[PDB]
């Protein structure tokens, strides 16, 4: 295929957690749920992330259930059975901006913005291709590609075409910690966020990895070891024939 | 006051209970009970009675307040449960079931 | 260290123990040396390290 | 030499159905054997064609049971066919160990297909146990509730492991999909025990209602034994047919055609016929702990035969008092069974205690005497 | 303990001459009104009371509770339940 | 237990379904569904039940459709994600008068009326016992009996006291078909329907076990008769012994 | 009547493609003689005797 | 075709003496160093061929077809690639 078609394949870029030994960088993770709670929850939800799930990650319990707290979900009927609202609980889900899929694309001139729970594991590239989309939105189109009406120029899209416009601009955010709030940082930030959401076990994952590797590498070096050391009668035999 | 506090689907009756209807509940002989309990055996702290507010009978939930012992009337079967939430009249077996609630604060209970 | 061989080695049902005695034993100082050496490795980046602000 | 022997493949096929020397003189009582081989077959086809329409989510069971009855085409009849087949394996396992018991099945040289017989029949309780809480009806969640809680009653552990096994803190959604999962494999475990204790079995052959030695006088496997087993089959094919297409709901309880409401409990909770001897057996003891230990000793205890069993001769044929012993104990088996069902009033409750202690002195008191002097009577009566 | 066909593990057997006819040259049924009559009852009568005395017993031990137990829980038996209990 | 507590049990009434060979009568189910239309969906639902499954037993393909045509049901969201009603089709099911439990129980001083797609097998009894409960309402309570509020006396109910009031009076319903509409009418055909409703594949599983009886009655018989044959050699084998 | 065994019966061929003939004819015939004997011992009772007024 | 331990169905076989030492008396190590360079370097050399001459001989086929199929997608392609479908 064209290489427009596949979409231009994204930069390597060192990841704080790319590498065996590395974890996320948990302040990171921190700044990147607040981009994705001021810029892409306008239009896109994290629906298999709950409060608790950011507790002991990104925030303490109060932080978590102060998140919750300010939203209404839908409770169980009134005695009346009359529907009714509740504060959110830790058990919650992070809820979305539209009700279905129908108001999501007449939202957004008929593009359906994804889910973004998976959208690290369900892409080539990963964090890296998150990256590369957000910060890839260049300042013109290359002269003479087509767009669509309603649809914006990035490479790193298939087609070249997408239906989100280049949301991150210096300062759209206000970082909590003092971090310059630059295109970069926060597409940073948001990246690493959502690699986090796709596999919240990353950590614990890969030093239970590590572990692993050192006792299966000395059962294996040991395995060796007995295996030359029962086979040594075999391996050691010598004959002595006298045809009779 | 008694609230309603859904967990695991059944709802929780807790009520605040006032001085006087403590000693309401603490007069009743244990042994003219279907079920003989006391309500210290019940509640942990005098002034929370926390039940499960499904009724022993078939699982209908009882109005509080109501009753002819005034504590909660099952309207399905007509069971009157106490203020410690002891069965007196009616078809249901049992007392009202307590959960496993501790006071974590004296402000919050878990349940 | 005949000794050693006669106490721990010799009989099965002693060398069967030792061995879960001592799997028991690596099993928990390996978890502690893993959890010290995985936290300076990774220093500044996880939580219990930036807990410390709220 | 013939293909059939030749060949290692069809050779293991011949010396279990085919070439295998069976004693010419084997009763009716012997077909059980194959019968609870169709019930198995029948059992596996059934059941996995439901697995290809049920659902394990605990909000959706209910109603993929339903589907099952009503939207799936022949629907009706693989759900009636499984859950009375499960009937039907219980009363041909039942005939089948009480032939084994009656002639002796469980004395030397035959004591490990017996012991591995004792192990299959804990699986299919076990089996018919979780499939029962699939459907999720009021019987289904009662029935997980009060026999995971009796687990309650383990020491110092017990709570621990009632929490482990339903994944949660009461039967839900957790508990409903890790039996399904369990139901699904259980059947292939318990077909590989059936398999284990043939093969033991093939070392001294099958006993035989005489009680004495087959190899003077042995018949092929087949045609013999496959056109026997036939006249089984079809007679349990009929009786079969009786419930699943003119009565399918005679042996079941209603309840569970209720969907489950953790709040409401039904009028009475009682378990599947099959298991109420050992239901019985367990009310008797008033202890928690002592009922469990009680229950689970109720079908161990199955494995001393081999040692209380004192007779110099197999099987009971040729033993009158054996025989009258048998047959209390047998009716007393049964007895209990009806114990299981009735409510926990007087005068029952006296007499299920009465009941429990006959059945565990058949074994510990009653079968050894009644043998010793059996011996001796032959001995001296033939003098 | 079992051997197989041709090493059966039968002590020798001499002096033994078996004797049968083809299936096809046999009455399958042959006399099957005299046995399903005749020889159905011996073979009945010789072990009925093996059935019948276990039986009758537990029948009546069932018998005897279940009646009681309907007694125990009328207007008549309210007493007797009580002391029962 | 008392016999109060168990319920009176309900006498044996000979259907027309009971007997091996015996069907419903269509006729009276066509006339129990009338019943259950205007009398019990007032607080009883029939969850289980699709308009498709009435056609070809009671009503034709144009008297079902009619019957889902008049009701409205949640359709998917319109283009803007505004919810929508659409006009019922045969695949719906038949709609309850309640919303919830909670509605259901305001409206039934606390008692929940069960669904009524099951019922005829979720009771000891089946249409017997539906059939003996709604005809079994005294005129007056045995005296002594001590009613709760809102309970009614019906000794076939367990306990005696049940939620659900008289509701079948002579008259209630006028059948289309012009059967008198008595009490025992009414009960007799919409136990029918319910039964019905619990067991569908009623009439084709006896017919279907009608066939198999016949085939494995002649296997059975013809099973004997190749065992017998088979067997004959040795059944009829004699010895001669010479003691050597 | 040999001439009846030898053509159906002798070779196996022969006897089970009878046999399986046979099956067919049985299947078609007794589906529409137990169809037309449970119509007449279910008559007025079922769809197809009450459908005419609709 | 193949028996069990004492009649596996070898020739018979005579006038072999086999020897062999304990594992415990030997030292399983031995000359590892010269068999890990020595002896594994002799059996490489001689098998290399059979591997070097078809992996290099596909690696090749790869590398032009994929290069062929980059170079008819691009612009310089255009015409080539109209000619191929
Ligand atoms: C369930 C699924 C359905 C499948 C059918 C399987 C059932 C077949 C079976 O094992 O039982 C048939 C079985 C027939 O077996 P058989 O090979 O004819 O003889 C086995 C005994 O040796 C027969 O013992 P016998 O030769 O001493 O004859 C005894 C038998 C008479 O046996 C019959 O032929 C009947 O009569 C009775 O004991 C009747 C009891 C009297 C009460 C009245 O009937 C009984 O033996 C019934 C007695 C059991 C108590
Ligand atoms: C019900 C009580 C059963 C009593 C049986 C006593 C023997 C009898 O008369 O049976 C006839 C026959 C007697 O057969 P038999 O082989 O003893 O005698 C044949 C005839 N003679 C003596 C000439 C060789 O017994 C059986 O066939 C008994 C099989 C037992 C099956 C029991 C199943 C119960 C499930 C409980 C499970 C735990
Ligand atoms: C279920 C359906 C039953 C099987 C139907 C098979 C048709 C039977 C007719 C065929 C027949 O009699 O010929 C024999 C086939 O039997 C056979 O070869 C099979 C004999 C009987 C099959 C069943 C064996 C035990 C059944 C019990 C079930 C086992 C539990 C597992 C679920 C040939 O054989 P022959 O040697 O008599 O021929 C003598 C000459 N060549
Ligand atoms: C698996 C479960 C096994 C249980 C079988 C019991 C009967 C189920 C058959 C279904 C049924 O209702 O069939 C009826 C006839 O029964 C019969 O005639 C069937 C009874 C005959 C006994 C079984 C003989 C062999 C069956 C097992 C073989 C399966 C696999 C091997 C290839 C009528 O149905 P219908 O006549 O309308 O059907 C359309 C063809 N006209
Ligand atoms: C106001 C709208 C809007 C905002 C703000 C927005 N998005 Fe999107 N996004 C979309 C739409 C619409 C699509 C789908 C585009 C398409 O399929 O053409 C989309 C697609 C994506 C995709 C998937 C592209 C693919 O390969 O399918 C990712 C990843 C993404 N957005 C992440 C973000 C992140 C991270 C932010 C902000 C930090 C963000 N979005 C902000 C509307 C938005
Ligand atoms: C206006 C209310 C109302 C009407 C009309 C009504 N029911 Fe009910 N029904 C109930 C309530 C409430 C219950 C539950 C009673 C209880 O649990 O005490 C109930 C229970 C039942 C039960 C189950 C009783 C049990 O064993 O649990 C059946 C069967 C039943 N109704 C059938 C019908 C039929 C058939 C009709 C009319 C043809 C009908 N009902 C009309 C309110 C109604
Ligand atoms: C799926 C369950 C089972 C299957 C399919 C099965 C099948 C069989 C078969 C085919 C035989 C040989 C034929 C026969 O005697 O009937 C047999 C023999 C036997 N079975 Fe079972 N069996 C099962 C369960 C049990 C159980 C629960 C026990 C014991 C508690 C048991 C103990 C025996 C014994 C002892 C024999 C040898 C009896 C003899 O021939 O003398 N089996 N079984
Ligand atoms: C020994 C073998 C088996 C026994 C004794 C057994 C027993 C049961 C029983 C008793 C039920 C409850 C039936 C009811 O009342 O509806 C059931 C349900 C079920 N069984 Fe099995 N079963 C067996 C094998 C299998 C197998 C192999 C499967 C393969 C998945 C299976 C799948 C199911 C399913 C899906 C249900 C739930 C649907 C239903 O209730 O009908 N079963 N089983
Ligand atoms: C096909 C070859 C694979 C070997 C295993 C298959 C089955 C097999 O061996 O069949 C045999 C026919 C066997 N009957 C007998 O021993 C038997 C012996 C003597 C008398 C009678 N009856 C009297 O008249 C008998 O019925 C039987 O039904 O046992 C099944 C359970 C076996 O299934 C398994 O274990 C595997 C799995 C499906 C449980
Ligand atoms: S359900 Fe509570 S009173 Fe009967």
């Amino acid at each position: 295929m064209t290489a427009a078609e596949h979409g231009l394949h994204p930069a390597e870029y060192p990841w704080p957690q790319n590498g065996m030994l590395s974890t996320f960088d948990h302040a990171s993770l921190r700044r990147g749920y607040q981009v994705y709670k001021e810029v892409c929850a306008a239009c896109h939800s994290l629906d298999r992330i709950a409060w608790r799930n950011l507790v002991g990650v990104t925030h303490t319990t109060d932080e978590a259930k102060a998140f919750a707290e300010e939203l209404e979900y839908d409770d169980e009927p009134d005695d009346e059975g009359n529907p009714r609202k509740r504060p959110g609980k830790l058990a919650d889900y992070i809820p979305g901006p539209y009700p279905n899929e129908q108001a999501a694309r007449a939202a957004n001139q008929g593009a359906l913005p994804p889910d973004l729970s998976l959208i690290a594991k369900a892409r080539h590239g990963g964090a890296d291709y998150i990256f590369a989309l957000l910060t890839g939105y260049p300042d013109e189109p290359p002269a003479g590609v087509v767009l669509a009406p309603g649809m914006n120029y990035n490479p790193y899209f298939p087609g070249g075409g997408i239906g989100m416009a280049r949301t991150l601009f210096d300062g759209v955010v206000e970082y909590e910690d003092g971090t310059p709030a630059t295109t970069s940082q926060m597409a940073k930030d948001v990246a690493a966020f959502l690699t986090w959401a796709a596999e919240p076990e990353h950590d614990e994952r890969k030093k239970l990895g590590l572990k692993a590797i050192i006792v299966i590498s000395a059962m294996l070096g040991l395995s060796v070891y007995i295996k030359k050391f029962k086979w040594s009668p075999i391996k050691n035999r010598k004959f002595i024939y006298n045809p009779p | 006051k008694n609230v309603i506090i859904k967990w695991r689907g059944k709802p929780i009756f807790i009520r605040h209970r006032t001085s006087e209807e403590i000693e309401e509940a603490n007069e009743v002989n244990v042994a003219t009970l279907r079920d003989p309990q006391t309500d210290d055996e019940r509640v942990q702290k005098p002034e929370w009675l926390v039940m499960i507010g499904v009724c022993t009978h078939l699982g209908c939930v009882p109005i509080g307040e109501a009753g002819d012992f005034g504590g909660w009337f099952c309207p399905c079967h007509g069971s009157h449960y106490d203020i410690s939430g002891r069965i007196r009249r009616g078809p249901a077996p049992l007392n009202l079931e307590i959960p496993e609630y501790d006071f974590a604060d004296a402000e919050t209970l878990v349940i | 260290a005949t000794t050693f061989y006669n106490v721990f080695v010799k009989r099965n049902s002693a060398f069967v123990a030792t061995i879960l005695a001592s799997a028991f034993v690596f099993d928990m100082t390996f978890e502690t040396a893993i959890d010290n050496f995985w936290d300076r490795i990774n220093a500044g980046k996880q939580w219990k390290d930036i807990r410390h602000k709220y | 030499m013939a293909l059939r022997k030749k060949n290692s493949l069809l050779n293991m096929a011949n010396s279990y159905v085919l070439d295998s020397p069976q004693p010419s003189n084997l009763n009716y009582f012997w077909n059980f054997g194959s019968l609870l081989a169709l019930c198995l077959v029948i059992q596996l086809a059934t059941g996995i064609t439901l697995a290809m329409h049920y659902t394990s989510h605990a909000s959706l069971a209910f109603d993929s049971v339903e589907h099952i009855m009503r939207d799936v085409n022949f629907g009706w009849f693989i759900r009636y066919a499984h859950a009375n087949t499960a009937s039907f394996f219980f009363i041909c396992i039942y005939a089948h160990m009480g032939r084994n018991i009656y002639y002796g099945s469980y004395k030397t040289p035959r004591v490990l297909p017996w012991s591995i017989g004792v192990i299959i029949f804990l699986l299919l309780i076990i089996t018919a146990f979780m499939g029962y809480v699939l459907v999720f009806g009021q019987m289904s969640l009662w029935g997980a509730t009060v026999i995971c809680n009796l687990v309650s009653a383990i020491p110092w552990l017990g709570e621990d492991i009632v929490h482990f096994l339903w994944g949660g803190f009461s039967v839900g959604n957790p508990t409903l999909q890790r039996f399904f999962a369990l139901h699904y494999l259980m059947p292939f475990v318990l077909a590989v025990f059936a398999l284990l204790h043939l093969i033991a079995l093939h070392t001294a052959g099958s006993s035989n209602p005489l009680g004495i030695t087959s190899n003077v006088d042995k018949l092929s496997m087949h045609p013999y034994y496959s056109f026997k087993d036939l006249i089984t089959v079809f007679a349990f094919l009929l009786m079969f047919t009786l419930f699943v297409f003119f009565s399918p709901d005679k042996l079941g309880h209603p309840d569970n055609y209720i969907p489950a409401n953790p709040m409401v409990t039904p009028a009475s909770i009682v378990p599947e016929w099959y298991l109420l001897p050992f239901y019985a057996i367990l009310r008797a003891i008033p202890d928690k702990l002592g009922g469990v230990i009680a229950m689970v000793a109720a079908i161990l205890i199955l494995l001393i035969l081999p040692i209380v069993d004192r007779s110099i001769i197999r099987g009971n044929a040729f033993k009158p008092i054996s025989k009258l012993l048998f047959g209390f104990f047998i009716c007393n088996f049964l007895l209990l069974g009806v114990l299981g069902q009735v409510h926990i009033e007087p005068p029952f409750i006296v007499l299920g205690q009465i009941c429990t202690i006959f059945y565990f002195s058949y074994f510990l008191i009653l079968l050894p005497m009644v043998s010793t002097i059996e011996n001796i009577f032959f001995y001296i009566g033939s003098l | 303990y079992m051997g197989w066909w041709g090493h059966m593990g039968s002590p020798p057997q001499k002096g033994i001459a078996g004797y049968t006819i083809s299936p096809f040259a046999a009455r399958p049924f042959a006399g099957v009104v005299h046995a399903a009559i005749f020889n159905t009852f011996r073979r009945t009568k010789n072990q009925a009371l093996f059935v019948i005395l276990p039986v009758s017993f537990f029948y009546y031990v069932w018998t005897q509770a279940s009646e009681k137990n309907e007694w125990l829980y009328t207007k008549a038996g309210r007493h007797e339940l009580a002391k029962a209990l």
